[PDB]
């Protein structure tokens, strides 16, 4: 309970400054000032359109190496087995393959953007 | 001791906080603008009295005109006057700006930023000196120093 | 299974955690070890239609310690009674279970 | 000059060391001339659970030794 | 416990129940299909932290794995839909009845 | 705090509900977020770490790249929130009610088997090990490494054709 | 077999490629305006982006 | 080849780290002697209580107590 | 007395944060021939507070494209966050005991990068979706870097507790160890929190302040903060893992010393940094910390794996 406290205190912090933030100053709206900003001058479309995104296999590869992450992170524990040379070459089996999947990757310009 | 006196110190405190932070736009159009740079630069560094630039005019106190307003781009500046969140100052900087200056009988150009925004402070030259120009801000902090706000509104 | 490539060679790539009762890491028991155990050891040369009726007592006691609901409704029944009880005044709870017992170590 | 910078960095270090010795002070407070006991693991735990039922008053920080 | 297991395939029953009823888009189907994932993860957890049954704490780790990859590969699908297509939609593909 | 496990579930219930309503990925990413936090929360509550830090941290990285995508294919100038649908909203409304309902109703025909309100927070844990040492979370699962290592070659096989995969379906 | 619903219905192609209207290239538009301290003092800039 | 590498060591040196870091790894551990006692270690360590034997009368090199001469002598831990 | 623990935590980091942003300017000004704020205070030690009450007193931005819950909610979560990483954080003995901490602070983190990421959706606009793909990106670049780097240093630690590196280095550092994953971290840490030359969201001259342009009062003070804690916060990790500071159970607040001035010190550095370099491109980032860094990071993976094995060094299970 004692963190619950501390994220409580934090969270409880953060919500009275920003109703101090509000409710505090003063307020002149109008529609001119609420409208986005765009340099001056007024956008000529919606920002809630398609943002073509050319590092998208890029992203699924970190998914991926996300989850690569995942099966190397009981290594801490693994090594206080008795057997010591399962999970070298396991791990070992492991990384290698990564390393594997990130050349191909590579050679095959998946690390490339699209153009 | 008195609500009064209390209100006028309070009103003190918020003058000081917004006259030791503000905080201009990245807003310059022609030559003053190179002035306003060496304002910023190391001899007469801004910096040293709280007066350090911010690129979006909604995390900005002040929009300092230094250069030559046209027909063109009298819109955006009133759009990006209008964006900037109250409390707001204008320092309009040179004469190109004060009034039309030496483009004032031209088919393109405003004959001043008074038209467009409203201006507090008026800095003179072509160019004014950077030195100028820091001599304007603060008179525009000591324009700040004395808004007595609360008091009116105690007053009200 | 389909194909007992595994019974073929001997080896065992997944035959040996089938079940609670097998070769926890370092030796922790599962809680019903001794229960899977037993229903395990009955149902052994039997297959199937005979182990489900000769060998049922077993994994009734399997089932009731890891599902475990009858101790669930015993308790649940003597604390609805003592509720009763205590709502209508009857029952008096001790020191040892309203907070004020001597500590036995 | 270059040693103006020298105090705000001096009230930036008095504040970034104020979280250990406050921290490690009121453990050492409340737990009683002693650290505040880490219990990873559940064998620690029930010492610390032990040491609470020993006492005659639920704080696991008082000790109990040869007097018994 | 049976508290919360009643609840988590309840939840996997709704995720389930989200992912049958399509609506326009696609990619929600995939959210619900992770959703789906997680429920049964949690699941899988509990009742090997219950019966503490150390020996089958791998299989969620595997769940994890096998349903992000199958992730990534819907969401490769949905990079050729759109190429396609340009909206993500589900009902613009409706060509395969003719 | 006795129904702190029943509230947790309870939020999980509401988060997936929520996401099988389907608004916009912005939102059901976010739906999925706050219930791996939820489950985390509980997998802890059940005396798990690992687990639950490890659901968060994916559903983490995954939404990112929801996002990331959803920006470019699953977008619309009106990404409709769940107050966006009158009828949305009513079927969110409803099933509180009728999960509630359904709580409230099954706590009476069985009065205790599949629901216990009464006894609630009595049977969480079942049979702790009081004393004990190397016994959390993570020792099992780093058997990946060893005594169940067949799980860990076929989860990196998994993942090292999902790239190939990936190159493919994208070419 | 025709019915009223499979009326409208058209062969598929040979080599199964459908013709389609290709989608239209609707490349966002910014304004790298003026205010834009990258602006070296006034542009406007219009420029489309594809991502 | 020795002028591939020469090459390689120059431009991309990073990739050349790598290779060798990763055969390294794969080969020292069949190289030292200390590598043996790494699982001899990890078994050593008695994270479970050692269950006492009942006495059959018929073992003699199993210890009757903790110091006595039997059993495995775990100098080889100490002064390693 | 947690309540007190909580004040004697939290009140002294945000001083911390205000004082930075003075130690930034000020530093930033020196190398820049100038001097930086000297006159609202003696030597401009009242600026931050300024800053702060003109920022809570001007008017915030409620637009009307936006999405006022995500748009509020935001800078809640970010500075939540940076305010929650400082908890397990052993000075030397911590706040809240946690046996994963590593993990807690990674988890954290990632969730951090969601306050920018809804920001600048919320906010409807160009240049904020724009600092907001940004952050996708480096997250996506960092984020597998960060977490094979950190278990590949706590392989010879033998666990996640941050409080178990601290007897890791009772007689020496893990810097000697490990300077190349002691190099990648830092510069993970340089990508993490958006700071020069990796800031790629707020970057003035490409985006006009993205995920921010929008944002005007307390809000963007909020993030700004929250940006100013991280920074120390990640400075005192690498100081906790690679720096580890003596402890001499009998002098803690020892412990305590060394590490605030190691903590300045790489925070220094990071201001230092910022005004020595210009800005990478966020693709280039992708570039380099896929191609240089990740190949060397398993390789070194590798070798740590091995490590503990072939000298027979395999660390201690508490
Ligand atoms: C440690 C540093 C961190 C500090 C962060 C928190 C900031 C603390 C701020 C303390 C100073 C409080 C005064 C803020 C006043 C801002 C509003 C203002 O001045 O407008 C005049 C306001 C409004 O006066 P008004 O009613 O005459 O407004 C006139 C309206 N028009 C413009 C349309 C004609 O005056 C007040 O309301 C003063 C009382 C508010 C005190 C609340 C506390
Ligand atoms: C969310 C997690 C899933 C939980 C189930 C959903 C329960 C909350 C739904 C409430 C309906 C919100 C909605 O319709 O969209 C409105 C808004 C969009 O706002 P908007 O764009 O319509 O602007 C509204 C303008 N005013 C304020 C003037 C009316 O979106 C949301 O509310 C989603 C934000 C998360 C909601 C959860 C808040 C938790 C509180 C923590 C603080
Ligand atoms: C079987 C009964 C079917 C009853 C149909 C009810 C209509 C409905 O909402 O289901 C369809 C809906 C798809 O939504 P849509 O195609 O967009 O319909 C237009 C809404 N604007 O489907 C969905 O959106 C998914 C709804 C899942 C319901 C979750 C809540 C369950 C508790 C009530
Ligand atoms: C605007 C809204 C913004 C909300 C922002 C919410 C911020 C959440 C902060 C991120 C939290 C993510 C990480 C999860 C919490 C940490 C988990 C953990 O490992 O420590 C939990 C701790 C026990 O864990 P452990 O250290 O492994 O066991 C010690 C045994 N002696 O002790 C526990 O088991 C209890 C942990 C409870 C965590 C509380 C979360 C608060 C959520 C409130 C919302
Ligand atoms: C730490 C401080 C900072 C990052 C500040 O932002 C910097 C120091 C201050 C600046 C940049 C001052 C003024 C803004 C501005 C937008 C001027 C217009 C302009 N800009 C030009 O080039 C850049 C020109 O090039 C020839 C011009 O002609 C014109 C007219
Ligand atoms: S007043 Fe002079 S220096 Fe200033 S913009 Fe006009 S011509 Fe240039």
């Amino acid at each position: 309970m004692n963190l619950y406290t501390v994220i409580f205190i934090n969270i409880l912090l953060s919500l009275t400054l920003i109703l101090v933030a509000f409710w505090l100053p003063q307020m002149n709206l109008y529609s001119e000032k609420a409208n986005p900003y765009e340099c001056g001058f007024d956008p000529t479309s919606s920002a809630r359109l398609p943002f073509s995104m050319k590092f998208f296999l890029v992203a699924i590869t970190f998914l991926l190496f996300d989850l690569e992450i995942a099966l190397l992170l009981p290594l801490p524990w693994a090594i206080q087995t008795i057997k010591t040379s399962t999970m070298m070459i396991m791990a070992f089996i492991l990384v290698t393959i990564l390393s594997l999947g990130l050349a191909y990757e590579w050679t095959q310009k998946g690390l490339e953007w699209t153009e | 001791s008195r609500a009064e006196y209390v209100v006028t110190k309070l009103d003190d405190l918020i003058n000081w906080a917004r006259r030791s932070s503000l905080w201009p736009m990245t807003f310059g159009l022609a030559c003053c603008a190179v002035e306003m740079m060496h304002m910023a630069a190391p001899r007469y560094d801004m910096d040293r009295f709280g007066v350090v630039f911010r690129a979006s005019p909604r995390q900005a106190d002040v929009m300092i005109v230094a250069g030559t307003l046209t027909n063109k781009m009298a819109p955006a500046l009133r759009k990006v006057y209008d964006q900037m969140p109250e409390p707001r100052y204008v320092v309009s900087m040179g004469s190109c700006a004060n009034g039309g200056g030496y483009y004032h009988y031209s088919y393109s150009v405003v004959r001043g930023c008074d038209r467009i925004v409203p201006v507090d402070i008026y800095v003179p030259g072509c160019p004014p000196t950077a030195e100028a120009l820091l001599y304007g801000i603060l008179q525009l902090q000591r324009k700040i120093k004395r808004e007595q706000k609360l008091k009116i509104w105690y007053r009200r | 299974p389909f194909l007992d490539i595994q019974k073929k060679l001997g080896i065992s790539l997944d035959r040996h955690f089938m079940f609670l009762s097998a070769e926890q890491p370092y030796k922790n028991a599962a809680r019903c070890h001794a229960f899977e155990k037993e229903w395990i050891e009955c149902a052994h040369g039997i297959g199937g239609t005979r182990a489900k009726k000769e060998c049922k007592i077993e994994f009734d006691d399997f089932e009731e310690c890891l599902l475990r609901y009858k101790t669930m409704r015993r308790m649940h029944d003597i604390k609805k009674q003592r509720e009763k009880l205590m709502k209508e005044g009857k029952y008096t709870p001790p020191p040892h279970h309203s907070g004020r017992e001597e500590p036995r170590p | 000059m270059w040693f103006e910078i020298l105090p705000g960095l001096a009230i930036m270090g008095v504040c970034l060391v104020i979280p250990g010795v406050s921290t490690a002070y009121i453990h050492k407070f409340t737990n009683g001339g002693k650290e505040k006991r880490v219990a990873r693991v559940q064998y620690q735990w029930y010492l610390m659970e032990r040491d609470r039922r020993i006492s005659g008053v639920n704080r696991y920080y008082v000790s109990k030794g040869l007097e018994n | 416990m049976p508290s919360t297991f009643f609840n988590l395939t309840m939840a996997f029953s709704l995720s389930l129940l989200g992912t049958l009823m399509f609506r326009s888009h696609l990619m929600s189907t995939l959210l619900c299909l992770e959703g789906m994932v997680l429920s049964l993860f949690i699941m899988t957890s509990v009742t090997s932290l219950n019966s503490n049954s150390m020996s089958s704490m791998p299989i969620p780790i595997t769940i994890l794995v096998f349903a992000a990859c199958e992730a990534a590969v819907g969401l490769a699908l949905l990079v050729k839909v759109s190429n396609t297509y340009g909206t993500d939609y589900v009902q613009n593909l409706n060509l395969l009845q003719c | 705090m006795n129904n702190y496990i029943f509230v947790l579930s309870s939020l999980f219930l509401v988060g997936c509900l929520g996401l099988a309503l389907k608004p916009s990925p912005i939102y059901g990413g976010l739906g999925l977020i706050v219930s791996g936090f939820v489950g985390c929360l509980m997998v802890l509550g059940f005396g798990g770490s690992f687990l639950g830090l490890m659901v968060f941290l994916i559903y983490l990285g995954g939404m990112l790249v929801v996002f990331g995508y959803t920006t470019a294919m699953a977008t619309e100038e009106y990404p409709e929130t769940w107050g966006s649908n009158w009828l949305i909203l009513g079927f969110l409304v409803l099933g509180v009610i009728m999960e509630v309902f359904l709580i409230c109703v099954l706590n009476y025909y069985d009065e205790v088997g599949v629901i216990n309100l009464d006894g609630l927070g009595d049977w969480l844990m079942y049979e702790v090990d009081d004393v004990g040492v190397m016994l959390e979370g993570g020792i099992g699962v780093a058997a990946m490494y060893s005594c169940a290592t067949w799980m860990m070659v076929v989860a990196g096989w998994s993942l090292f054709a999902g790239i190939f995969i990936i190159i493919e379906i994208t070419r | 077999y025709p019915s009223k619903e499979t009326a409208h219905w058209k062969p598929p192609p040979w080599n199964d490629v459908d013709i389609l209207k290709e989608k239209a290239v609707t490349n966002m538009t910014l304004n790298f305006g003026p205010q834009h301290p990258a602006a070296h003092g006034v542009l406007r800039l219009v420029l489309e982006l594809s991502g | 080849i020795s002028a591939f590498l020469k090459n390689a060591w120059a431009k991309e040196p990073v990739l050349v780290v790598s290779f060798s870091v990763w055969g390294l790894a794969i080969i020292m551990p069949m190289i030292s002697p200390y590598t043996k006692y790494a699982s001899m270690i990890n078994k050593a360590t008695p994270y479970n209580y050692p269950v006492p034997v009942r006495d059959d009368g018929n073992m003699p090199d199993v210890p009757s107590h903790p110091q006595d001469p039997l059993g495995p002598s775990l100098d080889w831990l100490k002064n390693l | 007395m947690f309540f007190i623990n909580i004040l004697t935590l939290l009140v002294p980091i945000l001083i911390a944060m205000a004082f930075l942003t003075l130690v930034e300017r000020k530093i930033l000004g020196y190398m820049q021939l100038r001097k930086g704020p000297n006159i609202v205070g003696p030597y401009g030690i009242l600026q931050p507070f300024a800053d702060a009450m003109k920022l809570f007193m001007k008017e915030p931005m409620r637009p009307l494209t936006t999405s006022m819950s995500l748009f509020i909610i935001a800078p809640t979560l970010s500075l939540t966050l940076a305010l929650s990483l400082w908890v397990p954080l052993p000075m030397p003995h911590p706040l809240i005991n946690l046996n994963l901490g590593i993990l807690f602070i990674l988890a954290t983190s990632s969730l951090s990068v969601y306050s920018i990421l809804w920001s600048g959706w919320a906010s409807n606009s160009k240049y904020s979706l724009f600092g907001a793909l940004r952050a996708v990106a480096q997250t996506i670049s960092y984020e597998v870097t960060m977490a094979i780097i950190l278990l590949s240093v706590l392989l010879m630690n033998g666990s996640y507790s941050l409080q178990t590196l601290i007897t890791t280095q009772e007689h020496m550092w893990l810097l000697l160890p490990a300077w190349p994953m002691a190099m990648m971290w830092f510069i993970s840490t340089l990508a993490e929190t958006n700071r020069a030359p990796f800031d790629l969201t707020e970057g003035e001259s490409e985006l006009v302040s993205g995920f921010n342009v929008e944002y005007a009062a307390g809000p963007f003070a909020l993030f700004f903060m929250a940006e100013y804690t991280n920074i120390i916060l990640m400075n005192a990790l690498t100081t906790i893992i690679f720096l580890g500071p003596l402890y001499y159970i009998n002098l803690p607040e020892l412990y305590s010393t060394n590490f605030m001035m190691e903590a300045l010190l790489l925070s220094s550095t990071f201001l230092w940094i910022r005004a020595s370099y210009p800005r990478f491109r966020y693709d280039q980032l992708m570039h380099l910390l896929w191609k240089n860094f990740l190949p060397l990071t398993l390789a070194l993976c590798m070798w740590h794996i091995s490590l503990p094995i072939f000298t027979a060094g395999v660390p201690p299970y508490m």
